[PDB]
RNA sequence: CAUCCGGUCGAUCCUGCCGGAGCGCGACGCUCUCCCCAAGGACGAAGCCAUGCAUGCCCGCUCACCGGACGCGGCGGACGGCUCAGGACAACGGUUGCACCCCCCGCGGCGGUCCUAGCCGGACACCGCUGGCAACCCGGCGCCAAGACGUGCGCGCAAGGGCGGGCGCCCGGGCGAGCAGCGUGACGCAGCGACGGCCCGCCCGGGCUUCCGGGGCAUCACCCGGUCGGCGCGGUCGCGGCGCGCCGAGGGCCCGACGCCUGGCGGAGAAUCAGGGUUCGACUCCGGAGAGCGGGCCUGCGAGACGGCCCGCAC
RNA sequence: CCCACAGCCCCCGCCGCGGAGCCGAGGGCAAGCUGGUGCCAGCAGCCGCGGUAAUUCCAGCUCGGCGAGCGUCGCGCGGCGCUGCUGCAGUUGAAACGCCCGUAGUUGGCCCCCCGCCGCCACGAGGAAACGGGAGCGCUCCAGGCAGGCCCGUUGGAC
RNA sequence: GAAGGGCCGCGAGCCCCCGCGCCUGGAGGAAGGAGAAGUCGUAACAAGGUAUCCGUAGGUGAACCUGCGGAUGGAUCCCU
């Protein structure tokens, strides 16, 4: 945990959006951004999926929005802890969000 | 339209170019491979090969002649080719069992002329180029 | 040798990535020293040369430790008896081995030679009226060739009592 | 490796795409007969700087007059066409570029300026006398009959005071 | 990848400021660590050889240094690979040319002749703050000094002037707004400005805005920006006063050179 | 630097292809007066190699022959040079970080060491005598030196370990960030010292790491099972499924996973030429990888090194 | 003179070797006269010529193109708006699924005067050169190179 | 503190089995293309002498014929 543990927040902080949340206490995070080419001028959207500690003092579910501090390497594939959550509403449509 | 014009449609754009060039026949015989791997000279630009048989063909319906030409094996493929030595005269000059340098025709790997499934021609014999021998400018007495 | 580069793993999807190098001397490992309580014998440490000259000491075997009852700050050398408890595997409580996060067992005589006579935590004096008081290790031996810890106090020391009282 | 692969090089004329065309060669004839040019690479290399000079006079043309670097490329370039003699000096506009023509370029050669100062009969003469090294320009012997001269030195153009 | 450490340096791989000649050969001089790193520095020999121009070759160089014929901060070296960065002392006592190094307006190195009364120092750039061994406060600068036991009142970023026979500190100048300084990497190295504002981002670098004497602003952030003084330099500075003509004015300045 | 022309008919207009006309890269063929610049066994043989050369220098240690030899010792040999086999979320390019790291020379500092000091001890090399073997290679005995090795004169000092802040949050040694240092209770005596260097900072270099980019085939549609995460120990310069034990079940996919193929090193760049683009990028600079194939290791700050050693296989 | 030693360039003296080939002449595509052979021999990238004048084969004459270079073979770009973003076509020439529902995907009327966020435009910092562009300089010119002049921006190598 | 031995770790080479990719022989069978001035008939182009074509099913030396339904690209833009 980054308030009570042994690590800290040091580089880049990012948003995204909740994609699933079924371990213990990680979650898996999506990114969505914009890719531009140019023979044809025009863009292309893209994802990516980032993976995050999530400590016990936050509550989450799929599709809320979470700020994500980086940290030193914690396991195989989770370089990044939650720092901040805001829910989102019910049923809500699905819809790409660039952050 | 037709064609999609979205701001946000480039994906679909390469995929569909992507997809429809190769429908050419002279994109597709330039990066599909086939004619690489059936081309018995493997993209050079001549050979060198062993004369076993000395043949002539006859020509097309509204043509009537026999063109000169001799059987080759290349060294490299070991396969059997046609090839074919135009210059008057050129025919006593080349003899069986010889070695030979054997390059293409105008067009890439099709037919020319009224010569009847013929892609190949003979260029050196022993050393010494045959459009030199035509002239006199050298002989072959070494052979 | 022994290694710890990643190239040999498969990627987050399960595929083989593939290789294009050879081993390499910076992602070295070594085999354990597998330190031994002694219960030709005797104290064996041995020195190792490390990336840099710098120097590493792991020891074999040993017998003693220097050990701290914080809540009265109370210090000294005592010897250990024997490894009574072990989360990650109880094989290594059977053979005796120490590692950090040991439960251990310790002599009373340096402790009891000055206690029994103020007023302190009930539990430890019941310990130092007897023959040995329950501890923990908190040193790497292995790395720095030796083995400390600290005597256990309250919520830790009721959750190993429970745990070891069956047995 | 040898310091030798770092020389840069390039080549300097462009031949034509439409090779067999009649009043093409009839105007090339016609040309190299009045400035009695060798071969017709030199009329390739005097398109070939043509080219180069018209192209810098359009991208500065595209752009504002206040532009800082039209004004700076303008200057330079008036300057040196200037000082060549090929542009006239009452010219100062980056218009009057666009109008200029090779034989502009051809009549700054040195067969050219001493033919028209009446020190040579004729421009086969001149190519002939400057081969034998009877020339000099601002006292150095000059042997390159495409050698241009800049206005400043034609009035020190002269025979060779060794010559003979 | 390299087993080891580099040794070599290819002429077309060196700094551009130094201006080596393509045609030169195919190695330049590696400099050797010391005060300055590579990319902040200009070694001995070129100076000594392709500008004073008192030698043609290394070798006349190398007799020279081990000669003892060229003083650093008051002391001899004798490396022809030695690095000289911003505001060191350069003496030559056999012909008494004294000069200080430091940045003209293009953003290259120069020698500026100086006076004895000025020659006993110069001006250092701290930049850390630690504690050494037993917790002994320490201090450390730009030329690869340490200091110990400095005034606590002085902080990072500041400017110490140190005698050069006796590393201790006279006087220090602090970062503040309205005090002359002098940029020393980037764009704008060579330019001198007073400062005028300061505008911090946590977790990223600081920027600094400094306004010419002729009224024009620049931007550089606060790892290259040097005090000189306050309101007014402390050492002698090339004839031009950091003014960085535009191209138009060099090229007037080029033809009437002409 | 915005160009077209000939060919289906008894004649005509179209679609549509075939062919010509230009530039560049190589090979073949004819020919060749003078000067300047200049590439040069890369092209499904990273196939095989007689012959010669490609890494030495020197401060210390001279009862050697008449100080030059030789040897011990020190520095260097991990740079430079060659090639592109292998490797397709990798390498590489731009952008972050180490509050998870190591570092020779050099520059600047600092320099207190628990319990015979007018100068300690024993050896080896070269060399002398005696010898083995075809060669390569060495054996035994014997007097002698050190800035070599060992011991070590001295004001307490290496690594590691326990305890030492708050009361909703924010408003000096140092930070954006409770990070450093210090005290104190116990352990242990590491390094320096027979002409004084242990330690600290900077510098170059390296290791890993964030974000974005990073070949083709769907006659490959489902794939992974240390695979995904958690707890604990170990090992490492160091973080980490890096390894082991236990627990849970996860992770990726038409925004193309997984698999297969490539006559696949990447970039800075090259060719072509209205504008928009197409193709290439063995080779000069940077970076990576290798030294017949596959593995292992010593020395050392630094090599899993091959003009260093050990093994198997093919020669 | 230069060069580590020698050539080479350049300068000074006495004698003084002045040498053009490769392709083509029906069209595309600039350029025609006798003698042979007789759908044979051969030419011809394509159209085509040759069965008694062969304007096309083999020879002589003449003529044209480029030129110390010319021609042939293979590959890439262009030609090609015959891969089409700019910018093709889809009744009959090749090509609109037999029709409907429908998820991913793509696309979505009008309206709030200023606040926050994403894209967007402009400016800036920071980050290797070489290459390319480009300022100045008569290597005799040039391909090049960063030189160089005396009474030099601090001579210059800017960007 | 040597030779030598035991257990674990890194890991060559050989044997056995499985799978993948690229080439390749083969009696006989069957397709396509070219070459010539071969034999048997005339299916299509005119109402081509039974209008042509599409889909489906069966039959016949060969082209093809017939049955069910459809189209005009027909030989009809025209009738309480
Ligand atoms: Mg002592
Ligand atoms: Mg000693
Ligand atoms: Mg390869
Ligand atoms: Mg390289
Ligand atoms: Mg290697
Ligand atoms: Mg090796
Ligand atoms: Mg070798
Ligand atoms: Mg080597
Ligand atoms: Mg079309
Ligand atoms: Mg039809
Ligand atoms: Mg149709
Ligand atoms: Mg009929
Ligand atoms: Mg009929
Ligand atoms: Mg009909």
């Amino acid at each position: 945990c980054p308030f009570t543990g042994n690590v800290s927040i040091r580089g880049r902080i990012l948003r995204g959006v909740v994609h699933s949340a079924k371990m213990q206490r990680s979650i898996i995070v999506r990114r969505d951004y914009l890719h531009f080419v140019q023979k044809y001028k025009r863009y292309e959207r893209r994802h990516k999926h980032v993976a995050a500690h999530l400590s016990p003092c936050f509550r989450v579910k799929e599709g809320d929005i979470v700020t994500i501090g980086e940290c030193r390497p914690l396991s195989k594939t989770i370089r990044f802890n939650v720092i901040k959550v805001e829910p989102v509403s019910e049923a809500a449509k699905k819809r790409f969000s660039p952050f | 339209m037709s064609k999609t014009s979205g701001l946000y449609t480039a994906r679909k754009l390469r995929t569909v170019r992507r997809v429809n060039r190769w429908a050419d026949k002279k994109y597709r015989k330039a990066h599909l491979g086939t004619w690489l791997k059936a081309n018995p000279l493997e993209g050079a630009c001549m050979a060198r090969g062993i004369v076993t048989q000395k043949i002539g063909i006859s020509a097309k319906q509204p043509n009537s002649a026999v063109r000169k030409a001799v059987r080759v094996q290349l060294t490299k493929n070991s396969k059997k080719i046609t090839a074919f030595v135009p210059r008057d005269g050129s025919i006593t000059y080349i003899d069986n069992n010889d070695e030979v340098l054997v390059a293409g025709f105008g067009r890439a790997g099709r037919a020319v002329g009224d010569i009847p499934g013929c892609r190949f021609k003979v260029i050196k014999v022993a050393g010494i180029g045959l459009l030199a021998l035509f002239l006199r400018k050298r002989e072959k007495r070494a052979r | 040798g022994i290694t710890h580069d990643k190239m040999y793993k498969r990627s987050k999807t399960g595929a083989v990535q593939g290789k294009w190098h050879k081993k390499r001397k910076y992602n070295l490992g070594r085999q354990p020293a597998n330190t031994k309580l002694i219960v030709n014998e005797g104290q064996k440490i041995s020195t190792i040369r490390c990336r840099g000259g710098n120097i590493k000491r792991r020891a074999l075997r040993l017998s003693h430790g220097s050990f701290a009852w914080g809540s009265a700050d109370i210090s000294h050398k005592a010897r250990i008896l024997q490894v009574v408890y072990n989360s990650t595997s109880n094989e290594l409580v059977r053979t005796n081995t120490l590692v950090k996060g040991c439960v251990v067992q310790i002599d009373s005589a340096p402790f009891k030679s000055a206690l029994s006579n103020d007023t302190l935590d009930k539990e430890i004096l019941d310990q130092i009226r007897g023959d040995h008081i329950l501890a923990r290790i908190s040193s790497r031996p292995g790395q720095v060739g030796t083995a400390d810890g600290y005597i256990l106090e309250g919520p830790e020391l009721l959750f190993y009592q429970k745990k070891l009282a069956p047995k | 490796p040898r310091i030798s692969r770092h020389r840069n090089s390039s080549k300097t004329y462009s031949t034509p795409k439409k090779p067999f065309t009649k009043p093409r060669l009839d105007a090339e004839l016609k040309l190299c007969g009045e400035y009695g040019l060798k071969c017709k690479r030199e009329i390739y290399r005097a398109r070939y700087m043509l080219a180069k000079i018209r192209r810098t006079a359009r991208n500065l043309l595209t752009l504002d007059e206040n532009d800082i670097k039209r004004r700076f490329e303008g200057a330079a370039l008036l300057r040196r066409l200037h000082m060549l003699g090929i542009l006239d000096e009452e010219k100062d506009q980056l218009d009057y570029v666009l109008g200029l023509r090779i034989e502009d370029i051809f009549k700054r050669r040195l067969q050219s300026v001493i033919v028209e100062s009446k020190l040579a009969k004729s421009v086969h003469h001149a190519r002939n006398m400057i081969k034998a090294r009877h020339i000099s320009v601002g006292g150095q012997i000059v042997n390159i009959p495409s050698y241009m001269v800049r206005i400043s030195n034609t009035s020190r153009v002269a025979i060779a005071d060794t010559s003979s | 990848m390299a087993r080891g450490v580099r040794k070599h340096l290819k002429r077309l791989n060196a700094p551009k400021h130094w201006l080596l000649d393509k045609m030169g050969g195919i190695w330049a001089p590696r400099p050797t660590n010391g005060p300055h790193g590579l990319r902040e520095c200009i070694p001995l020999i070129l100076i000594l050889r392709n500008r004073l121009h008192y030698a043609n070759t290394y070798a006349e160089t190398s007799m020279i240094l081990q000669d003892k014929n060229v003083l650093i901060d008051g002391k001899p070296r004798t490396d022809p690979t030695f690095p000289v960065g911003f505001m060191d002392v350069f003496e030559i006592p056999k012909v008494h040319k004294t000069f200080r190094v430091l940045y003209d307006v293009k953003g290259r190195f120069t020698l500026v002749p100086i006076q004895s009364n000025e020659a006993g120092f110069k001006l250092c750039r701290v930049q850390k703050i630690f504690l050494g061994d037993k917790g002994m406060p320490y201090l450390s600068t730009h030329d690869a000094r340490t200091i110990r036991f400095p005034h606590p009142d002085i902080k990072t970023n500041d400017t110490i002037k140190i005698n050069l026979k006796t590393g201790k500190i006279d006087e220090w100048y602090k970062f503040d707004i309205g005090k002359i300084v002098m940029v020393t990497g980037g764009r704008n190295c060579g330019r001198i400005g007073t400062i005028q504002a300061i505008d911090k981002h946590m977790g990223s670098y600081t920027m600094i805005r400094m306004k010419d004497t002729e009224g024009t602003e620049f931007l550089t952030r606060l790892c290259n920006v040097f005090v000189i003084g306050n309101d007014s330099p402390a050492v002698a500075i090339p004839t031009t006063k950091g003014i960085r003509p535009d191209i138009i004015k060099n090229r007037e300045l080029r033809l009437r050179s002409i």
